[PDB]
């Protein structure tokens, strides 16, 4: 059976979770109170597979998700918002005080008390489902709750749930547009745990989605709401092959064997090809060969890196809508004959193509327009070594004479734990260089 | 003691067990463009068990 | 001129036999009220085997319903086809064994064993020539096991030249309904090895596996598990109640399937089981009956027949069929896999023909097998019995009723002796 | 014919029975005045023409709680002389309720027990309700259980008692009263089911999410446990588990009969629609340690034997399929010499909801009463508190001056001292 | 008296077979239910080859559907001609191989390869005389490759004298769909060499050339590729199902094609492929069919027949033709192009004529060609493997389920020997 459990840690996890579950409800037609309409439920009451909802009694659906965060004032907005009656009230997990941008607090002092209550609902969701394919993790490594509780929770699911995939969509500190001072400290310590625990990690960067909104959407005034509504469009298009069928279905377990060549190398870029506003969508001809070219453009990448600097290891193409399975094949031949992009010499077949038969559902009040086709591009590149090397440079600057260390040292952690994550990131840096070497 | 109906007899397929009726048929259902699949009262446990 | 007196013991035996008389009276044409409405002449010609003539065309079963609690008796009478039984035959106690085997055998069963032997005698000399006694009970309980073996020991001393059919549901490996199954079963099997003449071994999880994997019923209760047993029940005595090309009565099944006097435990299985959606795809002909009949998934006991060699087997075929095709089919299955059949007995399978098929089917079969695979279900009860008896757990209840630890050791030795000789024939 | 007589001793006894009989009258359709507008005979006696009385006695030396029943909404339900009162209570003294003031009322209680026993045809057992922290719950409970064993031999004595919590306790001399209660309850009570206030305090906090519950909210769901135990007698089912069933299926050794209690679905009104209640989930929830009604960790102990009472829409596979999953679970542990350990019962009557209560309407429920070696942790804490106060003889002159001799404290301590040695002996792997 | 058991594996195998059973059922007149409704009496002469007679006149196919992902079992029965298949034959897994050859062959096979053998053993026993087995799968994925070859390994040890038709698609030169496709093919072809008695080579991008240029479909459906494959799979057994002037069973096709045991890989073409805009103007004659037969682009393989000589070829003609016209046309193509045929084998082309053409065409022909030109395809798969294996990329997954790097090195041992053994006859 096909089913995933989504977990959302930190402030960025909940806000993405609010946008994603808004998209999932409109995908399946679930009303905000939690009831499918009476005309839809006239069929068989059995629900043999639903990767995001579980049938409860008669006509009631609850999401297979938990909202854990140490700060209560962000999950209470979900608890008082328009989706109050959808989520199970025990699934929303609050806390007394936030980690406050501290990996030490989220992992040792205050994250240890709430992680046992979080695992209780994970077990209560594990036995309720039959075929578990993976855990979807949403957090930002810049924050204390995303880094500290994210490292502690992913460590427990590794021991408790062996060999289960754990696909983590994480937000990393931007080179320029970043909101916190201790983001280099929290991101470096996060990669010490995210390297070996998560199965596949898809990189998301804050200002790269800002640049997409300014250029493609011509929204001169973007906020976090506008960013998450198309971050959610990435997640739904990534998992659309489970919920709906197509010519070439691609499961979550089909990602791992086709995208990561080495166990340590599992950080991925992300791209969404047609991102067009309302007034531009009618005149533009959104063809399969047109959007496939746009997916591999450096501007459409959601991580602020230049793919021309690196080399593509493997690429995954998530096609949605009315796509015949040869214009995707005609597009790959045009993409692979181009010399501006670079595929590595030891990977002759680099493309993983998947097709779904449903167009993306447009969120009402959203910024995206209704498009017949969509390409969600997930690629493995050696250009991601540029992202971790910059965070390595910023972390070494402040650690040179030990700034912002008494906060981390006092709340449980020791001095030497900073150097271990620095060495783990540095050893990961040369791992990306040696795999790109011919 | 108070007589109560046995709750297990609500299944339509169990209304005549050990009888050869070849014209009994199985329905299917579709969930908003999802995969069309067999309709039973509890088909999930017959398909992929639980746990 | 042959007839069978039916005895039902315990909550299980009362419930199993209630569905047993549901399918027999429907087969012989008796309505729920008690009269006869069948449209076939062959139904009424042999009804004295299970029914007694009453005033006005009424037919009453030869069923002695015996237990220790009045709750199970009222449930049987309240259900459909429960008003055909004789209210005088409803013999019961008041306190209840509470699944204490010593309480049903010595303390509480003693003052009821005179009352239940009064009425099984009244059924005995009322009729002409007894073919045997059929009893259905459990081995994990105390009402149907402790008092049931008390009746069987007394009814064998009274009538020692008659048959004895026991349909005993045995304790399960994977799941348990009580806690004292190894204590009751080892005591009951010790009584059943000398007293009972031939035994049907049943087990709930194999009934559960049949109604889940094969029948594709996602929510079957005890109601249709007994229906599976009821078709087994009617398949044994189909030769008595209806004619056939080859007649094999209960004595002929006894002499063929029992090579040595302690080799009387058998497993059983109903042949034509198909899920409701797949009835159109499955043709109903003897070769596809035989492959399902010999399938390990079709055995209603916990014992897997692939582990042990078949000492002796039998098929109780019903319907319109050809003897020339069945005989070569039974010959072919002995030659396709000769390793699963014992060597020193040629022609291990004895088949019988009944021309009247059961209701709702044009062809059916019932399989009785004597294989050494039944040492598996016995030895795990013996393994569980030795786990608790060495620590004397749950024993103060049993020794407070007069049975000291000597009978527990004697039942342990006989249980180990029974599995000692099963393995001596597998080698 | 099945019947059962329930007695209630002490402040906790009357209040729990005030909550038990309001649930019992609701299940059978009995109105508060006592008139129904065949299954009631287990707890109610048919009286005259269309009128029923409870098969119960409310005895207490403290007349205030008994007079509340006399002036309450159930004045027309109870027979007036079963509401037995006393002049003045034992006042947190075991010696008072067992030697001096207990003797003047125990003769009247035994006489009325005989009049109830004569009315019933077949008596299966006696239900006692008391708290060992008080005087008459300990003292008069010890005296009545001692006399009832001699008067009615070989009859089951089903014990429903409340022990003091390690943390939450409302009196000082409760460890003194608890230890002397265990000496009498060891050999006279056939089966004892423990209850702890602080564990049931936590269940209402976590599961029923009410942050100010009182004694009424506990006793309302105490009655859900008691009704689920004896629902086999009142209503039919696939697998009936009578009172005498419950003795030999749960008690392996004569001196080991204390047991833990658990009720699986504890769900509020708003929590009911969201949660998908099925047999597998409640069987998981029944074995969850925070759902236990006695404050102990079953992970520390060993499950000696377990009993399951399934009420409502339960098919017999799902109880069997869930037990297979529970037996394969590794965080729980069964003792090695008991491979067959699970006793299951299915009752077809769903549980009823009281108006104004907190529990929501559920289609299925599980009451889990199990024998465990973790119960010795309760006795160790009560022994440690008793040994601390008895170290230099504090709160002893009240007991010594009122009839009890000094050495009676010592022999009751030795009874519990050997009781701890038996749990570790039976829990040791062989 | 000759019958074929069909097994479909994976996403590709299930959809090919469903389109195969779409086509082979209509030409015998069986509707989606199973009832015969054809207008000719010769259709019912050989129903046994692909259908089992059931009660009520329903015909059920001899199809076994296997997969590790339960989504495809929704994909087969809910499409057209989906209700003919037996629900017992719907044997499937729960997790999906996920394009891993190790998961299909080592881990997830062991819980399912026992179950799929029980269906095949049941279907082989119900037959009277097996002509051979026919499987269709993919060499690109993991479900049809790892598990698909696992059944082929376990069915040759049970039935060693029966033929084995494999219709397997391979990785493509131009454009692909799965990244680890060279890994899955090299392991599967390593298994397919020794067990599969005959192999048919397919690839989607040769069919894309056929659909876009010969049939001139502007936007061909993904199932339109399957209809080219389905017409072939009916064409190989066309002489079995119907009478003909020259009888040629699967054995006569086998014994005439392979000169040596290891050269059992064939490349296949289908002759009468014309666009609908020019179907009026085309005259279907024997010179017309043969000219389209030997064309390089009409082949369903990426190997160009001009590069390597034709070692042995076979043609299966359907319709009303003249034996002299067919024989003189096959001698014409050998004499006109003698450099493209091997010298030490005279009379390379063995032709068969069947008098029942397919539906909608008065004349048709299916071409099978064993040539050394197919070594270009296997070397192209092998050169993709050695690029990835030399740095152990995408290898930690495959060694995760148990296999070592030694089995990867042995995969290129038989692959490079296969292309070298093809090479020694080209010169
Ligand atoms: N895309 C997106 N990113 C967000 C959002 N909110 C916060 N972020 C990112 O998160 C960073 C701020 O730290 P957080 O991860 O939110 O902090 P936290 O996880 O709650 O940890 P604590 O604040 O210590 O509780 C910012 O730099 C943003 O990049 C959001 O709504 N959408
Ligand atoms: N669950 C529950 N427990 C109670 C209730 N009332 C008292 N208790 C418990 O009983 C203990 C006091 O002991 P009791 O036996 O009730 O005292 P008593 O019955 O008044 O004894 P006397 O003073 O001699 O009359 C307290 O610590 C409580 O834990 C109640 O209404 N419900
Ligand atoms: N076949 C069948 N077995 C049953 C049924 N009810 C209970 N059992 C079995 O009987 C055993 C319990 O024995 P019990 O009824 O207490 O024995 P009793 O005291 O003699 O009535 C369980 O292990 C069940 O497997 C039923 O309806 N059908
Ligand atoms: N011709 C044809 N090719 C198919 C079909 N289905 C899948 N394929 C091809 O099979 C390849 C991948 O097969 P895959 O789904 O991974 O097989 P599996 O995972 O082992 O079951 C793709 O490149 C497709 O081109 C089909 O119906 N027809
Ligand atoms: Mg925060
Ligand atoms: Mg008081």
């Amino acid at each position: 059976m096909r089913e995933v459990i989504s977990i959302h840690i930190g402030q960025a996890g909940i806000q993405v979770g609010n946008a994603c579950w808004e998209l999932y409800c409109l995908e399946h037609g679930i009303q905000p109170d939690g009831q499918m309409p009476s005309d839809k439920t006239i069929g068989g009451g059995d629900d043999a597979f639903n990767t995001f909802f579980s049938e409860t009694g008669a006509g009631k659906h609850v999401p297979r998700c938990i909202f854990l965060d140490l700060e209560p004032t962000v999950v209470d907005e979900v608890r008082t918002g328009t989706y109050r009656q959808l989520f199970h009230p025990e699934q929303l997990i609050s806390g007394k005080e936030d980690a406050a941008n501290n990996f030490a607090r989220g992992h040792y002092t205050i994250g240890k008390e709430i992680v046992d209550l979080a695992l209780d609902r994970i077990r209560k969701l594990a036995d309720n489902c039959t075929g578990l394919q993976g855990f979807l993790v949403f957090n930002a490594v810049g924050g204390g709750t995303g880094s500290g509780l994210g490292s502690l929770l992913l460590e427990r699911l590794s021991v408790d749930y062996g060999k289960k995939s754990k696909l983590g969509f994480t937000v990393y500190p931007s080179p320029q547009v970043s909101t916190a001072v201790v983001e280099p400290y929290n991101s470096v310590l996060s990669t010490h745990s995210l390297l070996e625990h998560t199965d596949v990690a898809v990189m998301l960067d804050n200002e790269a989605i800002y640049d997409i909104c300014r250029r493609s959407l011509d929204i001169e005034r973007p906020t976090y709401t506008n960013l998450n509504r198309l971050i959610a469009q990435v997640i739904s298009s990534l998992t659309a092959s489970l919920r709906f069928d197509g010519a070439l279905n691609v499961d979550i377990t089909e990602f791992q064997t086709n995208l990561v060549p080495y166990p340590r190398i599992h950080f991925m870029l992300s791209s969404y090809a047609p991102i067009i506003s309302a007034e531009k969508a009618y005149h533009e001809q959104l063809s399969v060969a047109e959007i496939t070219n746009a997916a591999f453009e450096p501007a459409s990448m959601m991580v602020k890196c230049d793919p021309r600097h690196g080399k593509y290891m493997a690429c995954c193409l998530m096609y949605r809508g009315d796509v015949v399975p040869k214009d995707v094949n005609a597009s790959v031949a045009t993409i692979k004959t181009k010399r501006t992009i670079q595929f590595v010499d030891w990977c002759p077949t680099g493309f993983k193509c998947g097709i779904n038969y449903q167009p993306p559902t447009v969120v009402p009040g959203g910024d995206l327009a209704k498009v017949q086709r969509a390409v969600c591009m997930i690629s493995n590149s050696t250009a991601i070594g540029e992202i971790f090397s910059r965070l390595d440079h910023k972390f070494d600057l402040m650690y040179a004479k030990r700034a912002f260390v008494h906060w981390y040292v006092g709340e449980g952690m020791e001095e030497g734990e900073f150097s271990e994550a620095r060495e783990d990131l540095a050893a990961l840096e040369k791992d990306f260089e040696e795999v790109g070497a011919e | 003691r108070r007589q109560l109906h046995t709750p297990g007899d609500a299944d339509p397929a169990k209304e005549a067990l050990l009888t050869w009726k070849p014209e009994m048929r199985v329905g299917q259902f579709v969930k908003n463009g999802g995969l069309a699949q067999e309709n039973r009262v509890r088909g999930h446990t017959l398909r992929a068990t639980a746990g | 001129m042959r007839e069978i007196v039916h005895i039902q013991g315990g909550q299980c035996g009362n419930q199993i036999g209630a569905k047993f008389w549901e399918v027999v009276s429907d087969e012989h044409g008796i309505d729920p009220t008690g009269t006869y409405h069948g449209d076939s002449d062959l139904q009424l010609e042999r009804i004295n085997v299970y029914f007694n003539e009453a005033t006005g065309g009424r037919y009453v079963p030869r069923a002695i319903l015996m237990d220790l609690e009045p709750g199970t008796m009222d449930s049987v009478r309240s259900g459909p086809y429960g008003q055909i039984f004789r209210p005088d035959n409803f013999v019961f106690g008041q306190t209840g064994a509470g699944n204490n085997w010593a309480k049903g055998h010595y303390t509480e069963g003693a003052e009821l064993i005179d009352s239940v032997l009064d009425v099984v005698r009244k059924e005995a000399e009322s009729c002409d020539c007894l073919q045997g006694f059929q009893v259905c009970h459990s081995l994990g309980g105390g009402t149907g096991s402790g008092m049931g073996t008390l009746l069987i020991s007394k009814i064998r001393e009274e009538y020692p030249d008659r048959m004895m059919l026991t349909f005993s549901v045995v304790p399960s490996p994977k799941v348990s309904d009580t806690v004292v199954e190894p204590y009751n079963a080892t005591l009951s099997v010790h009584q059943l090895v000398e007293n009972a003449d031939e035994c049907m071994v049943l087990d709930n999880e194999a009934l559960y596996d049949i109604c889940f994997r094969t029948l594709k019923l996602t929510t079957p209760t005890f109601g249709d598990l007994n229906h599976l047993i009821s078709a087994v029940m009617s398949g044994i005595t189909c030769c008595l109640r209806f004619p056939g090309q080859l007649n094999a009565d209960l004595r002929k099944l006894a002499v063929n399937l029992i090579p040595f006097p302690r080799l009387h435990f058998f497993m059983v299985g109903f042949t034509p089981l198909t899920s409701r959606g797949s009835q159109q795809y499955r043709a109903l002909t003897v070769p596809e009956l035989t492959q399902q009949m010999w399938d390990a998934k079709n055995m209603m006991c916990a014992a897997d027949p692939r582990h042990g060699r078949y000492l002796t087997a039998s098929a109780l075929f019903r319907g319109r069929m050809s003897t020339k095709e069945v005989d070569e089919q039974m010959l072919n299955v002995q030659n396709k896999n000769s390793s699963y059949f014992v060597e020193w007995i040629p022609n291990n399978v004895k088949s019988s023909v009944c021309d009247i098929p059961p209701k709702g089917l044009k062809m059916s079969a019932t399989f009785i097998g004597n294989s050494t695979a039944i040492q598996e279900m016995f030895k795990r009860v013996s393994e569980q019995f030795t786990a608790m008896f060495r620590r004397k757990a749950f024993l103060h209840w049993y020794t407070g009723e007069g049975m000291d630890e000597m009978e527990f050791t004697e039942a342990e030795s006989n249980m180990n002796d029974l599995v000692s000789e099963y393995q001596q024939y597998q080698d």
